[PDB]
């Protein structure tokens, strides 16, 4: 009958719903792909930083600053497992 | 005779009806229209006094009344008023009574001095008046960290309690480093390494440095752990 | 009973085989939406990668702690007064 020119209504306001939810996810798969792009030259530019901060020879002239000295293997205790 | 008594048997069951329905009809419009002002509070509350849900209710302005009252505004402003809630659900009824459930959240230990954590890493705030009874351990992070610190006492302190220690303070920082405080402000100096491998060399190493802390009459300040095989201990007076 | 009932038919099964099979369809949605689940899901640990060594980077410069655990963790560098243990296998 044309009971089912109701379901029909109903499926296609279910289209339009799908296709706009579905267009909305698309456009934020593709700010995620950005973001991840945008994450790896943020990490390997943090890595380029941590190098020269964390060089041994710029590690021990300032830690000397904060008066320390080198293991000293007499003043060391020895323990076995 | 029979239908002549039986139109006047009829009229009579329905002026019957009709009146004392006037009548509870009229008994509902008396009361209906009340400000409901009987609240029940079920649910295990150890936080919450009695008090506390009546102003927090009563802060919204006049009661109202029975069909004029919305449920998911009381259970809205509760959540706000008391930040111990962890699930509200305020009920109505035909009579002038209100029906509010509550569950709160268990504290396991206490956020950066302030707040608290339960088991769950579920994050809340108390007025301290209600917690000073409780011996908890105090835990700090950074903001969102709630349920990645608590990973960590739970698994160190297993593991020291599994020696007999008793792990009081436990902090990471955002860089996540930890730093842990021992019975007797020791405090344990780990680092963003093995935590788990250093802390193990502690209880390991630990019958040998209350040797010489006696030995020389000292109490151990702190313990560093920044190392591989290794650690560095510092000393301090006892009183 | 007739084409009044099976036109209104044919229609149907063709915008039900256009709902799922479809441009921006129903197994569009489901793709899609797998794919955005487990990007956003990498780049939250990447983002937490991230921020940790933004935190080491922070504490390296105007700061001494992350410093000093670099001082002894990779130069066994000891301050005066605290007795240095080793443990060995």
């Amino acid at each position: 009958p044309l009971c089912l020119f109701i379901c029909i209504i109903l499926t296609a306001v279910t289209v339009v719903t799908t296709a706009h939810h579905t267009r909305l996810l698309t456009a934020q798969r593709e700010q995620l792909v950005l973001e991840r792009d945008a994450l790896d030259i943020e990490w390997r530019n943090l890595i380029l930083e941590e190098n020269a901060l964390g060089d041994h020879s710029r590690v021990e002239r300032i830690a000397t600053e904060k008066l320390q000295m080198q293991h000293v293997d007499p003043s060391q205790e020895n323990i076995v497992v | 005779g029979t239908r002549l008594a039986g139109i006047l048997f009829l009229l009579t069951v329905l002026t019957t009806v009709l009146v004392s329905g006037w009548v509870v009809l009229g008994w509902m419009e008396d009361a209906q229209r009340l400000p409901l002002s009987k609240l029940v509070l079920t649910g295990e509350r150890h936080y919450t006094r009695n008090d506390d849900i009546r102003q927090s209710i009563l802060a919204l302005g006049e009661p109202g009344t029975f069909m004029t009252q919305d449920v998911n505004i009381i259970q809205t402003q509760i959540e706000q008023r008391l930040p111990w809630i962890k699930q509200v659900s305020v009920r109505k009824q035909w009579p002038d009574e209100l029906k509010i459930h509550l569950v709160e959240y268990v504290p396991i230990a206490r956020w950066n001095d302030q707040h608290m954590v339960d088991a769950e890493g579920n994050t809340f705030s108390v007025p301290p008046e209600r917690t000073s009874k409780q011996v908890l351990p105090m835990l700090y992070g950074p903001e969102g960290s709630a349920n990645e610190v608590l990973q960590g006492y739970r698994e160190m302190g297993q593991m020291l309690a599994k020696d007999r220690f008793t792990l009081k303070e436990a902090a990471m920082t955002a860089r996540r480093s930890w730093q842990l405080t021992l019975n007797n402000d020791i405090k344990l100096n780990l680092g963003r390494g093995d935590t788990m491998k250093r802390l193990a060399r502690f209880v390991e190493l630990y019958p040998v440095l209350q040797q010489q802390a006696q030995t020389d009459g000292k109490r151990i300040s702190y313990v560093d752990l920044r190392y591989d095989s290794g650690a560095a201990v510092g000393w301090a007076p006892l009183p | 009973m007739g084409k009044l009932t099976l036109l209104l038919l044919a229609i149907l099964v063709w915008l039900q085989y256009s709902l799922w099979f479809g441009k921006n369809g129903i197994h569009d949605y489901t793709r899609v939406n797998d794919d955005v689940a487990a990007q956003q899901a990498t780049n939250a640990k990447l983002k937490a990668r991230n921020d940790q060594l933004f935190a080491e980077i922070d504490d390296l410069n105007g700061g001494q702690e992350a410093l000093e655990e670099r001082a002894r963790n990779e130069l066994s560098m000891t301050r005066p007064g605290e007795t240095f243990y080793r443990l060995v296998p």
